[PDB]
């Protein structure tokens, strides 16, 4: 940012850019070190009623796996999941 | 309160400390021991018992939440000091 | 609460596309500048 | 590069072993002021691919 | 949150070295998006799960 | 129209793929025909194929029917045409329609243990 | 159970229920055991000599296309009297499904090698040749890719120690690298964690 | 001309370092010298600028 | 939602075919990656003065160890093993006795810092704020048992570096 | 009591195959001393890959017996490659361990273990 600007515009010419718009080096613009405390939001489950954790057991609610075949008609052939939508090409950028 | 053995070792807060026979000393030969000399048996005892007028008071050691979890003192013994187990302040009801 | 979030009106437009802007003289042009400088110097 | 560790950094306290993405979040919130560091280094950061 | 972001992906032409630099090349580019709409529309809240 | 390229590395583009489509599927019910009727494969890959030549047989266009065979590229259809004659030649070798060779021992699959 | 519980998937685990019957009755030579877990996986547990004609089908029927094999892996049960567990990991990219193809051997017991199914299988199975003892029939080119040259053992079984045996030194008197038999400064300290009160009635076993 | 404020400011931070023997100084122990605001110094002798 | 890189088709007309014979021989491709080389010699460089300038860091960061104690000169640490317990490279060694005030404290406190991975699992999991991954990132040694701490170099790192840690937790205690 | 061989239909191929595998080592061992400049004699390590036939000689199974073909096919083209090193080589002779206390009073002497 202290170049002159004999050195700024043959810098510039150099690249074909313009190179003081976007510095890679940082200056006043970057966030102060010293902050002011935060005030962090709590959870969904911060209530001090209807917050039985009977009702919010994620790993309880965890099953063995259903057992389908075991050894213990003209029916579909079916697939996993249906077959993948063909993609778009972009409307932002496509190289076409 | 460090001191120093007969065989001029420091002996640490712990109460370590080699014996005059014991070879394991060659590794401070042309070099230290590093002791830490603020022993905290000693500092904690420095402290002012606190006088309150409650019978259980609450320590959690200052700060907030910059010291310990907050634990409960009954101070229903005359004969001994109510000290918390956590950071060792000691409290006494002043009645 | 104090949380480390955007700006309201969010932030700026962050450029993310190439840009190699295309510099320098034609080919033709370039071109007729090495002929001219093999003209002069021949002469 | 050294930014973006820089940032890590600030995130975690190790510019690259953070240990922060955890099973159930993330270890630690984002301090304040990184999101803004973090457009200040998106919005440069388009002219040093161009001119790799 | 990926089904979230908008972002293009990259496909190369003929399998080479180049085709992969340049795929590479437009992951940062496509990357510099994602994070423009990352800082956009970070929410406000929690950082780890509140099930404790 | 014909498509100047699959997008695909080491596919190429099928000049006539109505007709190399309708050899594949016949040739595919013609290898499957020669499974026996109960096996669930037989049944399975003559509805899955006889959809397919049926939709082959019913659009002109190449595209149109790229984007109802609902397979990608018809090339990439091709090449799984292939791949399924090629399967079905193997299963008439292996015979998996007959029952299980073994049990598993008594506690082979029980998770946690 | 909105916000901290993981959302249930009902359709995929409908879709890959009804595909498991599929490849079960596709293929009941070989297939013992379909389950879907809770989190909608498919895993499709199979007899040892079905490795090749479970794998080529699932690579080449139209319904199935699983053309990638994501990973390949053994897990070490010694309660079992056939200790190892074969996974196959598979990705369709056509109907953007995975699929796990479980199998089981022994110390003793060839598997047959899927090269001709996945080649992507090359280093994965010889990988477990060196970690486990698996050994593969008719692999290209079996040997060990991740031990020493010397390494005697397969490391990633579960009464192989967490140290070796042997440890390396510089020795100044024979110029060389040598092994000698592993003795620590401090051993690893085993910890004793698991709680003695159950945590998950849905998994609790019928007892004795 | 912006090349005689280069210059200017290259012979002021000569005389901002107290003359040729601070500069030569703080140039061969630092391998720099540009002149800063004095922030302060520590009982060692630690300067911060 | 996909793009083609590097699906061009260069244009066959004249003009197109003499511009890429003369980059082809003349070589202006070459010459603007000389002038992006050159545009880069007339920058003013990344580099700091390094020891007199030092990288910047947060008060996140985590690096060598210290044993806090309380503003009574009393240690923070009560011997609970939590940070043992935690530690993925199981780097800390404690043991413990009642010492002769009946406080709970710890007879030894070993952090191998050459097992340690320095990920501040330990400063997290205690319970107290004793044990933490303080500033100091320069305490590289001239022999290997140098970085076998023990307690008495703990409790001099926390003595040493206290002045500063303390001010770290201030900024940082309110995200944990 | 009926299972999957790996090789071997019996003990005899089995055997068949103990024996070029010997064969082979037994060519193979004065190359492995002169490319990787050994200063154990060329008898030596003949005694050795004599040794470490003869430590397996007491299995009766044909699966093992093919695994141990196996390995020692795969450790005699790690060495006939030269991806063992000097040191891989070595390390069947246990130069810098000290001999261990065989008989009890010994062992009685030196510590705890038998
Ligand atoms: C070309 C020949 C050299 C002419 C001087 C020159 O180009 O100076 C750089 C000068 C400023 O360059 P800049 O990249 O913009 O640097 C900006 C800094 O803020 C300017 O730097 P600063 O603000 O940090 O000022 C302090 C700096 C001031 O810089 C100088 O005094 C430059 C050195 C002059 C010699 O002084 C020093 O750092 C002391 C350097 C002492 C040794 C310099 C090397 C001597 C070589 C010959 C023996 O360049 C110009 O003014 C443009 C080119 C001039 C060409 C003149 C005709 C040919
Ligand atoms: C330089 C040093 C490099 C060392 C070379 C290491 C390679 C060692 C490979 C080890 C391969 C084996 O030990 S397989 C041998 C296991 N055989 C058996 O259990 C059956 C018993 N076999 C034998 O006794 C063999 O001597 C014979 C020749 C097959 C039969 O002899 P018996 O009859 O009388
Ligand atoms: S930083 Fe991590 S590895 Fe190091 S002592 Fe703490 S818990 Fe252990
Ligand atoms: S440092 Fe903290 S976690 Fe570790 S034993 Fe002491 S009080 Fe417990
Ligand atoms: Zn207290």
């Amino acid at each position: 940012a202290s170049a002159t600007r004999l050195i700024q515009g043959l810098r510039n010419w150099a690249s074909g850019r313009d190179l003081q718009a976007k510095l890679q080096l940082r200056y006043q613009e970057i966030s102060k070190r010293t902050q002011p405390p935060p005030k962090l939001p709590v959870g969904p489950s911060h209530r001090l009623s209807n917050n039985y954790y009977c009702a919010r057991d994620g790993r309880r609610e965890a099953m063995p796996p259903s057992i389908v075949m075991s050894s213990q008609s003209e029916k579909k052939a079916v697939s996993p999941a249906p077959p993948i939508k063909r993609w778009e090409l972009s409307q932002d950028e496509p190289y076409l | 309160g460090v001191r120093t053995s007969p065989t001029g070792e420091k002996v640490t807060h712990t109460g370590q400390v080699y014996d005059d026979e014991d070879y394991r000393r060659v590794r401070f030969v042309g070099r230290q021991k590093e002791v830490n000399e603020n022993f905290a048996i000693d500092l904690i005892a420095e402290q002012p018992v606190s006088q309150v007028g409650s019978r259980v008071i609450s320590c959690d050691g200052g700060g907030g939440a910059l010291g310990h979890p907050r634990v409960y003192i009954n101070l229903d013994k005359e004969t001994k000091t109510g000290t918390c187990g956590y950071c060792g302040l000691q409290f006494r009801q002043q009645h | 609460v104090k949380q480390d979030m955007p700006p309201v009106g969010g932030y700026g437009p962050i450029d993310y596309k190439r840009n190699l802007p295309r510099r320098g003289l034609s080919g033709y042009s370039m071109f007729a500048v090495g002929i001219g400088a093999l003209l002069f110097g021949y002469w | 590069r050294e930014k973006m560790f820089e940032f890590y950094e600030r995130v975690s306290g190790a510019r690259m072993h953070a240990a922060y993405v955890r099973p159930g979040g993330v270890h630690q919130d984002l301090p304040l002021g990184l999101m803004d560091d973090i457009y200040e280094f998106s919005k440069n950061f388009s002219l040093r691919i161009d001119e790799l | 949150v990926y089904d979230q972001v908008e972002f293009d992906v990259p496909i190369g032409s003929r399998g080479d070295c180049y085709d992969r630099y340049l795929c590479r090349v437009e992951e940062m580019r496509q990357s510099i998006r994602i994070i423009s709409q990352c800082l956009n529309k970070m929410p406000p809240g929690e950082i780890k799960v509140d099930d404790a | 129209l014909l498509k100047k390229t699959t997008g695909l590395v080491g596919l190429a583009v099928c000049e006539t793929p109505h007709e190399r489509l309708k050899i594949l599927y016949t040739k595919i019910l013609d290898v499957l025909g020669h499974i026996p009727k109960n096996a669930a494969y037989r049944k399975y890959t003559e509805q899955i194929t006889n959809e397919k030549l049926s939709i082959v047989k019913a659009e002109p266009d190449v595209k149109k029917l790229e984007e109802q065979l609902q397979g990608g590229q018809i090339e990439e259809v091709i090449l799984q045409a292939e791949n399924e004659l090629s399967l079905a030649r193997k299963m008439i070798q292996w015979k998996p329609w007959e029952p299980l060779v073994e049990e598993p021992p008594a506690s082979q699959w029980k998770w946690p243990i | 159970t909105r916000p901290t519980v993981r959302p249930r998937n009902d359709v995929a685990h409908k879709q890959l229920s009804a595909f498991g019957e599929y490849v079960a009755e596709i293929l009941p030579k070989y297939v013992q055991q379909v389950q879907v877990s809770c989190f909608s996986e498919l895993e499709i547990c199979i007899h040892p000599d079905g490795v090749i004609p479970v794998l080529t089908f699932l690579r080449d029927h139209s319904n199935a296309q699983f053309k990638s094999l994501a990973d390949l892996t053994a897990v070490d049960i010694p309660t079992r009297q056939n200790r190892f567990e074969i996974v196959y990991n598979l990705l369709s990219l056509r109907f953007n499904s995975r699929i796990r193809v479980k199998t089981y051997t022994d110390e003793l017991t060839p598997v047959e090698s899927s090269v001709s199914v996945y080649k992507a299988a090359n280093w994965y199975e010889r990988e477990i040749w060196d970690m486990f003892g698996v050994f593969f029939a008719n692999h290209p080119d079996l040997r060990r890719i991740l031990t020493d040259y010397g390494f005697e053992g397969h490391p990633f079984r579960k009464d192989f120690p967490l140290s070796g045996y042997v440890e390396l030194r510089y020795d100044d008197e024979v110029k060389r690298v040598v092994a000698e038999p592993v003795e620590l400064a401090q051993e690893f300290r085993k910890f004793d964690l698991n709680s003695p009160w159950e945590a998950f009635p849905a998994y609790r076993q019928p007892p004795e | 001309m912006e090349l005689l404020q280069v210059l200017k400011r290259g012979l002021q931070q000569v005389s901002g370092h107290g003359g040729l023997r601070g500069y030569l100084r703080v140039l061969f122990r630092a391998n720099d010298v540009r002149v800063g605001t004095l922030v302060g110094e520590d009982k060692y002798g630690n300067k911060y600028y | 939602t996909y793009k083609y890189v590097n699906l061009r088709e260069p244009s066959m007309d004249m003009k197109s075919v003499t511009d890429r014979a003369a980059q082809t021989l003349l070589w202006t491709e070459l010459i603007r990656g000389l002038g992006m080389t050159l545009s880069y010699l007339f920058r003013e460089p990344a580099t700091i003065n390094y020891p007199f300038e030092k990288g910047p860091l947060s008060p996140r960061f985590r690096g060598e160890h210290a044993l806090r104690r309380y503003p009574s000169g009393e240690e923070r640490c009560i011997a609970c093993k939590l940070c043992e317990a935690v530690c993925p490279a199981q780097a800390i060694t404690i043991e413990a006795e009642p010492r002769a005030d009946g406080s709970r404290r710890t007879t030894r406190y070993d952090i191998d810092m050459t097992k340690c991975i320095y990920c501040g699992f330990c400063q997290e999991a205690c319970p107290v704020d004793a044990i933490v991954e303080g500033p100091n990132f320069e305490f590289s040694t001239e022999t290997h048992e140098e970085l076998l701490y023990n307690k008495e170099k703990l409790l001099n790192n926390g003595d040493k570096w206290e002045a500063e840690i303390a001010a770290n937790i201030q900024a940082d205690y309110l995200y944990r | 009591t009926s299972v999957k061989p790996i090789f071997s239909r019996d003990m005899n191929e089995a055997k068949r195959r103990v024996r070029e595998l010997y064969r082979a080592w037994y060519r193979e061992v004065p190359n492995t001393v002169h490319l990787f400049q050994l200063d154990i004699s060329v008898k030596q390590g003949r005694d050795k890959v004599r040794e470490m036939f003869k430590k397996n000689a007491h299995v009766t199974d044909p699966r093992v017996v093919d695994l141990l073909v196996i390995k020692g096919k795969m450790e005699l083209e790690e060495t006939i490659n030269v991806w063992k090193q000097r040191t891989h080589v070595m390390r069947f002779f246990h130069e810098t361990e000290a001999p261990r206390p065989k008989d009890f009073l010994s062992k009685f002497y030196v510590g705890h273990d038998p």
